[PDB]
């Protein structure tokens, strides 16, 4: 018998343990350490255990 | 080849318009009078074809979503625009 | 006060020559609808864009 599940086409991993990846672009005039400052303030609210 | 029964009256809805979800049930994103787009809750289990014999949810006169279920999501006013694809 | 103001870049902005155009159509679909928004794409790029 038949049944319709809903899974992802593309699993990734990095060093071992699976991940999802981004492709982030800094704001348009600033600088890239400054992005990169600003997208790690907003780790401080995934679940624990990521 | 013997035949099986008619079903009078029926619905076709295509592929386009039937996507599924995390449940494991079927929706369908259909358009109102008022021009919001409303996900209910559609019952396709038969491929004729390729439309789907749908037997819940979907009466005559609902207009299903068929170019651009990503840049819609249930609660925004849309414009209709007939089709290109089948 | 003038280097701090100006952004920092990595590489300056190239006249490469190529340009991607990845496309992804809504998940449950197959190749020919793809087809048909890649070859719509590319007689817009060569008809109007030549």
């Amino acid at each position: 018998t038949g049944k319709w599940e809903y899974g992802s086409p593309k699993l990734e991993r990095y060093n071992g343990v699976p991940a999802m990846e981004i492709l982030g672009e800094p704001a348009p005039g600033l600088s890239s350490g400054d992005a990169m400052a600003a997208v790690e303030e907003i780790v401080k609210q995934l679940p624990k255990g990521v | 080849q013997l035949q099986e029964g008619v079903k009078q009256k029926a619905i076709l809805a295509p592929q386009q318009g039937v996507t599924r979800d995390l449940k494991g049930q079927a929706t369908a994103l259909v358009v109102n009078a008022q021009n919001k787009v409303e996900l209910r809750v559609i019952k396709a289990d038969r491929v004729i074809g390729d439309k789907w014999l749908v037997t819940e949810g979907l009466n005559a006169g609902d207009k299903i979503i068929t170019e651009g279920l990503q840049f819609v999501q249930p609660g925004v006013e849309v414009k209709t625009v007939p089709a290109k694809n089948v | 006060w003038m280097f701090t103001r100006i952004p920092t870049a990595f590489l300056p902005d190239e006249d490469q020559g190529v340009l991607f155009a990845q496309v992804q159509t809504p998940p449950g679909s197959s190749a020919e609808r793809t087809q048909v928004v890649v070859d719509s794409m590319r007689e817009y790029l060569l008809e109007k864009e030549s």
